[PDB]
């Protein structure tokens, strides 16, 4: 949201000097005189950059600076002295970072003025090559700082690298004249015997290597996983690092980020990828709600490829419909709360399939109108209203 | 041969060629079988005739035979459609060549191309010649580069050495002929007195190279009647090999066991024989120098000895095989230049910049799997624009 606002127009400035801020049609002098889109956008990045502040301060002292404010605030309560101290109430910007300091002896002033005092954003191109001689991997990572709404990264920046000994982190220094950052490589002795690959966490799957190159071992890249910068990331993996990363992550937001990225590769491994994760209980729900329209953008981009029914609509048949009607959906029990959001948001994907003439099929608009009528909702604790209104969308 | 020579010319030089005295006639020789009975017949016709006729002058079996026929004179250019009229000259000149208008000299011959073969190969005793020396270093079959150095023997040196007499000498005076063209002797002049035979300042030089081979011998001193020998116009064997790779050469002339040299190791040289044999070192080392084992094979079977005509085949199998075996082992590992991207991301957009490189030649071994091509250096700077409009296209 934030990144979209202040690439669309600007910046949000937090903590201006008293105009500072003069790319944008009204003052932020006064709260009156803000825009509400300004408002929010506001509030949304000041939460933001605190995150900011917990991830380099530790949550546990964030947590000392708060109660050291509400401790402050509360002695100054309950005196009576008309503001010789009730202004221990009202917190500043120097008094706030000045008790971060006292809690942590870490000051934050470089990330004070750079998320706070400077109003932009960054962007991220990155590109990879794996270099087999020297067993590396070059990073190309290069910012877009020309933009209106953006500025220039100089800090360290994580990269976290899956490669089929495990994963490992690597931290880079992203100066200004930089721009090929050379890591290095473990082995590929996890291709030689079949043994499980580590992931993430610490458990360890069985993945098939089949699409993997067989020179190089790592099987995905991702700049910044934590989230630790204001940044929109344009990374330029292989459609298999990208299947790879939908599959077997424990990360929901790189699995989010790998299904907006197979929306450019509509070949049938990215299919069956989208599907696995469809199929699959304990993928987050969230994830396989967006598998879904992801699946619907790719079905519509290989017609005159496709080889079977629709698209979902098996699938759709296989967990939501009677073992012995297919086309007559079960009666509605609400109580999974995870694919009943899968269940109400799998026929608004399902119709935005196309035929070769650009008309939706008849036999998707026959299987919602179908969901439509043998709707029986007289057996559930739970209402209908949502579901029939994802029907009628 | 001769047919190939005469298709690889221009109807300007071709009708000059046809010469009255013999050119209409050797020409006609090379006429393999038909093409003699239709040129007969329309020797005497001055009107054209269509060509539906000659189509179905030929019965519907071995039609083959006049489509080829047809095609070889037609190349010759012997006729023209004229809408199939022979040529006027040719005409002419057929009609005018058609009721119209020794011991010693084969051993002069053999002689002389034995000491050319010697000079040809490392003897310190032979006929000494610059002008053969050098006519030879520019038929590209040897190479100086040091003119106070005898010259060397290149690669092609050794193959054409263990070629036969017959071929040898054809191939020799093909390229004498080629060569002829380069140094400014006019083709025409040259060409039709080898027709000739088998019935100027240009005429004497050739004349006298021709006598330096061995072809003719004026035996005059130089006198402008001449007697070609039998090589102008245009025997037993002696090698008996064994099964265990050696070789006994009734031979007396040093050429024969210098050439068995070329490709085997000598033990005993009697007055009327010698034993050589053929081991993995001399069967590589003639490898290397450039022959291949057919030319080998070859060479022993025509030199053969009427001992071991009788079995079927002349050479022991073994013989063949082992030789055929160790040539084969010579060539294993390779060479190339070459540059390689990676990350094709897309599957169907690998698949479109494969024709760019394919079309252009520089492309070496693909990857469909793994999304690798291999480029060489030469054509780098053509590809990389390829791809960088694909991505601006998008």
């Amino acid at each position: 949201k934030i990144v979209a606002y202040e690439l669309k127009t600007g910046g949000v400035l937090l903590h201006p000097i008293f105009n500072p801020a003069s790319h944008l049609h009204f003052s932020i002098k006064h709260p009156h005189t803000l825009s509400w889109e300004y408002y929010s956008m506001f509030q949304c990045k000041a939460h933001l950059v605190m995150r900011l502040i917990e991830n380099r301060i530790s949550m546990e002292f964030m947590l000392q600076v708060f109660n050291k404010l509400l401790s402050l605030a509360s002695t100054a309560s309950s005196q009576k002295f008309q503001s010789h101290m009730w202004s221990q109430m009202l917190v500043s910007t120097s008094g706030f970072l000045k008790s971060i300091s006292n809690v942590s002896g870490k000051d934050i002033q470089p990330l004070i003025k750079q998320w706070v005092d400077q109003s932009g954003v960054v962007k991220f191109y990155g590109s990879f090559a794996f270099n087999r001689k020297r067993n590396v991997l070059e990073l190309e990572i290069k910012q877009d700082y020309t933009s209106p709404g953006t500025q220039k990264y100089v800090g360290p920046l994580k990269v976290t690298v899956q490669e089929l000994d495990g994963s490992f982190n690597h931290t880079l220094q992203i100066e200004e004249n930089s721009l090929k950052h050379d890591i290095p490589c473990h082995s590929k002795s996890r291709r030689n015997k079949k043994k499980k690959i580590p992931l993430m966490n610490g458990e360890e799957v069985d993945m098939d290597l089949s699409a993997m190159d067989a020179d190089s071992p790592l099987l995905w890249i991702r700049i910044d996983p934590d989230m630790s910068v204001l940044r929109k990331v344009e990374f330029e993996q292989a459609d298999f690092m990208w299947q790879y990363q939908l599959r077997y992550e424990r990360d929901v937001v790189a699995q989010q980020e790998s299904i907006l990225a197979l929306e450019k590769f509509p070949t049938p491994a990215s299919r069956l990828a989208l599907t696995d994760i469809l199929e699959q209980e304990q993928c987050f729900y969230r994830v396989r709600m967006s598998a879904c329209f992801c699946l619907a953008k790719i079905a519509n981009s290989m017609v005159s490829t496709w080889t079977g029914p629709p698209a979902m609509k098996s699938l759709f048949t296989r967990m939501f419909c009677c073992k012995s009607c297919p086309n007559i959906v079960k009666t509605n029990n609400f109580m999974s709360f995870q694919s009943y959001f899968l269940q109400k948001t799998m026929p608004v994907a399902m119709a935005l399939l196309r035929d070769v003439h650009n008309l939706c099929p008849k036999e998707v608009l026959t299987f919602i109108l179908d969901l439509i009528k043998y709707n029986d909702n007289r057996k559930n604790k739970f209402s209908d209203n949502y579901y029939r209104a994802e029907m009628i969308d | 041969n001769l047919q190939e020579f005469l298709g690889g010319l221009s109807p300007g030089v071709l009708d000059r060629l046809y010469g009255h005295p013999a050119t209409c006639l050797a020409v006609f020789r090379e006429l393999p079988s038909l093409a003699k009975n239709w040129v007969m017949r329309m020797l005497f016709l001055e009107q054209p005739l269509p060509q539906a006729a000659v189509a179905l002058w030929v019965k519907k079996e071995f039609s083959k035979a006049q489509e080829e026929s047809t095609g070889l004179l037609s190349g010759l250019r012997i006729w023209h459609t004229q809408l199939l009229i022979l040529n006027p000259i040719f005409r002419q000149n057929l009609r005018i060549a058609l009721l119209g208008g020794v011991p010693s000299l084969d051993k002069y011959a053999e002689e002389r191309w034995e000491v050319v073969l010697h000079f040809m190969v490392g003897s310190p005793s032979a006929a000494v010649s610059q002008d053969l020396a050098q006519l030879l270093s520019q038929a590209g079959l040897m190479k100086s580069t040091e003119p106070g150095e005898p010259p060397c023997i290149t690669s092609a040196g050794f193959q054409f050495l263990l070629l036969d007499t017959p071929a040898q000498l054809w191939y020799f005076m093909l390229q004498y002929l080629q060569t002829a063209q380069s140094r400014g002797m006019d083709l025409v002049e040259i060409l039709s007195f080898l027709f000739q035979l088998s019935f100027s300042d240009s005429l004497l030089n050739f004349l006298q190279h021709l006598r330096e081979f061995g072809l003719v011998f004026q035996r005059k001193r130089k006198s402008r009647r001449y007697y070609p020998t039998r090589l102008a116009i245009n025997q037993p064997g002696f090698i008996v090999v064994e099964t265990n790779y050696r070789l006994y050469a009734y031979t007396e002339s040093e050429l024969q066991i210098a050439l068995i040299a070329l490709f085997s190791e000598m033990l005993y040289r009697f007055p009327n024989m010698v034993v050589a044999q053929v081991t993995r070192e001399s069967v590589q080392q003639a490898i290397a120098s450039g022959i291949t084992a057919q030319q080998i094979i070859h060479f022993l079977r025509t030199r053969a000895h009427p001992v071991m005509l009788k079995q079927t085949p002349v050479l022991p199998p073994t013989i063949t095989d082992q030789i055929r075996l160790w040539e084969l082992e010579r060539d294993r590992l390779r060479f190339t230049e070459g540059v390689l991207y990676n990350q094709f991301l897309s599957q169907v957009d690998f698949e479109l910049l494969l024709a760019h490189a394919r079309e252009l030649g520089v492309l070496v071994f693909e990857n469909s799997a793994k999304r690798l091509m291999v480029v060489t250096p030469a054509g780098h700077s053509d590809v990389k624009r390829f791809w960088k409009r694909q991505k601006h296209s998008s």
